């Protein structure tokens, strides 16, 4: 059947005008394939012949799907002459925010698009012609009156069309939820089975009064669901079963892949870790090449194999809980987390390890960490969690309070769970009595990649090294990191350096450059190191003749 | 009949996604508008329409309000707004003793908007995890939130100020977006009194906060004045007065750094020649006095930088070219997120009113941090523009009082 439903206007985007693609001569077997596959479909609305006026055409091929025969009509030129549409949904529902449901079946809308009307004003557009033999003759030309397959507006306005069909019967029975995937309908409700199937003849009753045919109850799906990679239970869900390979060999292309079932079962098996194995697919290498493991890597392997061992459900949402989120960091900005209502039974886990900057600490990556588990909680059941964090009250505040950016993260408690995330060294507010002051100094030759390092002390010490391959940037930073290898366990430093006092002010434990590291491994050594910055070329105390030496 | 409203030429319409929004948020959005349709200030629109802006809600008074992101919008569609019928910005209300600003939204949804624009206007209630498809809607009458409705609107909004015009010569009103910014000399028991007779007027025709620029003096950059004088005290009064050199044509440091000559430990004291405490003393005559040869370019875009300062102190500077000060400013006193987002909107105040324009903010937070929360502290109808930046680590200790 093709729906009463009143039909979407549609437009060509402006300045442009239907497709005229001309039809490619097709094999006699083709061409009496489509002779009879048109016949059909116009006996029943689908489409209409059309006299020679319309000057509209699309290429229309045939190919053997077994024995029997699929028309294939290429609108790529129609699609790029059709107007945008509004996308067809901006997310999918994640398992972790669905309610317990009794009773659950699966409607699976047949011929979905054809039983749709098409914009009587814009069916012209979607002329196409089977083509005569050898082609001889002026072919037999039809029009569509339903929504083509294929075409771009069909899924829009098909979901929508839909949508306002089932509204009526959302409205007259709001405790019975119903979600609209393409063609299918998924049906769900808390009835027993017996009231529930009531319900749903009545829903079938209703789409039939609509022209949308569904299955009988012989042919409705009933539990464990397998969708979208999960199995969703009445009381629980899990991701589809994930298969570890145990091969010999390696290549690209099966790591790519093993990184993929990882992450996505990352979603509730808590703890999966990915990075030793993701450092293998750093560089460029065919999909075929095989790669060993590194030992870290087979060490990651086996741990996660371990995690996967036995199977791990997740359960729903209930609305009138808090949800709770607890991180831990597992090592190498590697974070982990688990969303629950009752401890323990986690509605969902993840994992977070992002590079955000080239210099962090553990403080600013746990923030960063809640925020993204924040706006994940939004998403998914429009309500932030309460955090439980692996810092202490004081830590955090200490940190927050002194740093330049603002922060703002959700009720949250500290909770014991090591490694606690903590600052590993401070620089002092005000300078050191009785420290040596370093006047360090960097400079490099922009064309030679040259570049001398050095400081001078007001205790008269002195010492200029040599650099190659170099940038003023980290000469600046080498020269910090000199002083604080001469120095003793407290020490002043003076560096023109705003790039470098910018790093170290923020009190990075870990960065991706070997220098800062080095320099930060110093500074936890230390007892005391004040940091200050002069002006470089306005003849500064010691920064004009360590500035020489350089 | 409805004033015919284009986009710029070869520029289409929004399509901004819509950001997370909470139940709490989505529950208020969906009563909101459903009261708007059945009232007939929007439609429900289908797929056929592509375009998005995003829609808020603020509670700024125990009530929900719908608050609509038409940043975009307003961008495709400022030639119609600011060339086409702009409003002019009087220079005199920043004079004035007092300044009170009205709301006078509710005007707008008397006024049909031209149906061959009502397409752009689209946006959509979002739901939970996805369970359903967004409600969209577009709007049948000027929407608040869009410069095009002020400026289609001028017309009436004359006729209905001329008598309060008339009998009040002395008193301005100048109209921004949604508001009407009201400056008198007079008391404040008088001005009070006057903004009650005007809201009568306003009444008649459907339309049912203090501030005092008089007293928006600038925030100097302040130099100290101590006991002693360290070379680390020295030093910093070297970088911070070298770098206040490149926005005031004077300042001199020669004098304070031949003191730092050799290479001395930070913390030995230093006495000022008497050379150099005339120069401390000329730099404090030159930093509290505005720029000279710093002036508002109207075809420029306003810039807001804001730093943290700590213990609920933030600093800022409005410039079109960057040391080029217009002006500068602290704001004082929680929650980091809830006072920068009252920063923002005393700001773009100040500079409504001051130069009709609202600023560009460089803003010293996480992107995801912001978008997250400044919806919970945001009590204005319009949003200015913002972008997010890492503030130099010594623009902070240069800014400080
Ligand atoms: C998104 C979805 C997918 C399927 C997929 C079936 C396949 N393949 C079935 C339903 C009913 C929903 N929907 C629609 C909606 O709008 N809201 C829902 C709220 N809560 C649940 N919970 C829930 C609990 C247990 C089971 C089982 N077994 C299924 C769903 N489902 C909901």
């Amino acid at each position: 059947p093709i729906s009463p439903i009143e039909t979407v206007p549609v437009k060509l985007k402006p300045g442009m005008d239907g497709p005229k693609v001309k039809q490619w001569p097709l094999t006699e077997e083709k061409i009496k394939a489509l002779v009879e596959i048109c016949t059909e479909m116009e006996k029943e609305g689908k489409i209409s012949k059309i006299g020679p006026e319309n000057p509209y055409n699309t290429p229309v091929f045939a190919i053997k799907k077994s024995t029997k025969w699929r028309k294939l009509v290429d609108f790529r030129e129609l699609n790029k002459r059709t107007q945008d549409f509004w996308e067809v949904q901006l997310g999918i529902p994640h398992p972790a925010g669905l309610k317990k449901k009794k009773s659950v079946t699966v409607l699976d809308v047949g011929d979905a698009y054809f039983s749709v009307p098409l914009d009587e004003d814009f069916r012209k557009y979607t002329a196409f012609t089977i083509p005569s033999i050898n082609n001889e003759t002026p072919g037999i030309r039809y029009q569509y009156n339903v929504l083509p397959q294929g075409w771009k507006g069909s899924p829009a306005i098909f979901q929508s069309s839909m949508t306002k069909i089932l509204e009526p019967f959302r409205k007259q029975n709001p405790d019975i939820v119903i979600y609209q995937y393409m063609d299918d309908l998924y049906v769900g409700s808390d009835l027993e089975i017996g009231q529930h199937r009531t319900k749903i003849e009545e829903l079938r009753q209703h789409l039939l009064r609509w022209g949308l045919t569904t299955p009988d109850k012989k042919h409705q799906k009933e539990p464990p669901f397998l969708w979208m990679g999960y199995e969703l239970h009445p009381d629980k869900w899990t991701v589809q079963p994930i298969v570890l390979p145990e091969k010999d060999s390696w290549t690209v292309n099966d790591i790519q892949k093993l990184v993929g079932k990882l992450n996505w079962a990352s979603q509730i098996y808590p703890g999966i870790k990915v990075r030793q194995l993701c450092k293998l697919l750093r560089g460029t290498k065919a999909l075929t090449e095989v790669i060993p493991l590194t030992e870290e890597a087979e060490l990651e392997l086996a741990e996660n194999r371990e995690i996967l061992k036995e199977p791990v459900h997740g359960v729903y949402y209930d609305p009138s809980k808090d949800l709770i989120a607890e991180i831990q960091k597992q090592g190498q900005g590697q974070w982990t987390y688990q969303i629950y209502q009752e401890p323990f039974k986690n509605l969902k886990t993840g994992k977070y390890a992002r590079m955000r900057g080239a210099h962090t600490n553990d403080v600013k990556q746990l923030t960063e960490a809640v925020q993204k588990i924040t706006t994940e909680s939004i998403v998914i059941w429009g309500k932030t969690p309460k955090f439980k964090l692996p810092i202490q009250k004081e830590t955090w505040e200490t940190w927050w309070t002194e740093y330049w950016q603002a922060t703002w993260i959700p009720e949250w408690e500290f909770v014991n769970t090591p490694p606690l995330v903590k600052l590993w060294y401070q620089l002092e507010k005000e300078p050191i009595v009785g420290a040596e002051t370093f006047y360090v100094d960097g400079a490099a030759n922009r064309e030679t990649k040259l570049g001398k390092a050095g400081y001078v002390t007001n205790r008269g010490r002195q010492k200029v090294v040599t650099l190659t391959d170099t940038t003023n940037q980290k000469t600046e930073l080498q020269a910090i990191y000199l002083a604080l290898q001469d120095s003793g366990l407290e020490v002043n430093i003076v560096t023109d350096s705003q790039y470098a006092l910018g790093i170290i002010q923020a009190q990075p434990d870990q960065s991706e450059s070997e220098l800062v590291n080095q320099i930060i491994e110093q500074l936890i050594k230390k007892e005391k190191v004040y940091l200050a910055w002069v002006p470089a070329h306005k003849g500064i105390g010691g920064n004009e003749q360590v500035d020489k030496l350089v | 009949e409805t004033v015919p409203v284009k986009l710029k030429p070869g520029m289409d319409g929004p399509k901004v996604k819509q950001w997370p929004l909470t139940e709490e948020k989505i529950k208020a959005l969906v009563e909101i508008c459903t009261e708007m349709e059945k009232e007939g200030k929007i439609s429900k629109i289908g797929p056929e329409n592509p375009y998005n802006t995003p829609v808020f809600a603020i509670k700024k008074s125990t009530k929900w309000r719908k608050l609509v992101d038409f940043r975009e919008l307003n961008k495709r569609t400022q030639d119609f707004w600011e060339v086409q019928l702009g409003i002019p910005h009087p220079a005199g209300l920043k004079k004035k003793k007092s300044v009170t600003v009205l709301d006078v939204g509710d005007a707008y949804f008397s006024v049909p908007l031209d149906e061959d624009f009502r397409k752009y206007t689209a946006f959509t209630i979002p739901s939970i995890n996805n369970e359903t498809p967004g409600i969209r809607y577009q709007y049948n009458v000027l929407p608040q939130g869009w410069k095009g409705s002020p400026a289609i609107f001028q017309s009436s909004m004359t006729k209905i100020l001329e008598p309060f015009r008339k009998q009040n010569p002395d008193i301005v009103i100048y109209q921004y977006m949604d508001d009407l910014y009201v400056g008198s000399d007079l008391e404040i028991g008088q001005h009070r009194t006057k903004i009650e007779e005007l809201r009568q007027h306003l009444l008649r025709w459907g339309l049912t906060y203090e501030l005092h620029p008089d007293k928006w003096t600038v925030q100097p950059i302040v130099l100290p004045e101590k006991d002693s004088w360290t070379v680390n005290d020295i030093q910093k009064l070297v970088g911070k007065l070298n770098w206040a050199s490149q926005i005031y044509p004077g300042i001199k440091v020669r004098q304070l750094c031949k003191l730092l000559r050799g290479t001395k430990a930070l913390t030995e004291v230093i006495p000022l020649t008497e050379e150099a405490e005339l120069e401390l003393a000329e730099n404090r005559e030159i930093l509290k006095e505005p720029v000279h040869g710093v002036y508002y370019d109207p075809s420029k875009d306003l810039i807001a930088e804001i730093q943290k300062q700590g213990q609920g102190q933030w600093t800022y500077q409005i410039y079109q070219e960057p040391f080029k000060n217009l002006k500068t400013g602290k704001y004082a006193r929680t929650n980091d997120v809830k006072q920068l987002t009252e920063a923002v909107q005393k700001i773009t105040t100040e500079s409504i009113v001051i130069w009709g324009k609202t600023p560009k903010f460089k803003l010293p937070i996480q992107k995801e941090t912001w978008e997250t929360w400044w919806t919970e502290y945001w009590q204005a109808t319009w949003i200015p523009e913002w972008e997010f930046v890492n503030t130099p680590p010594l623009v902070k200790l240069w800014y400080q009082l």
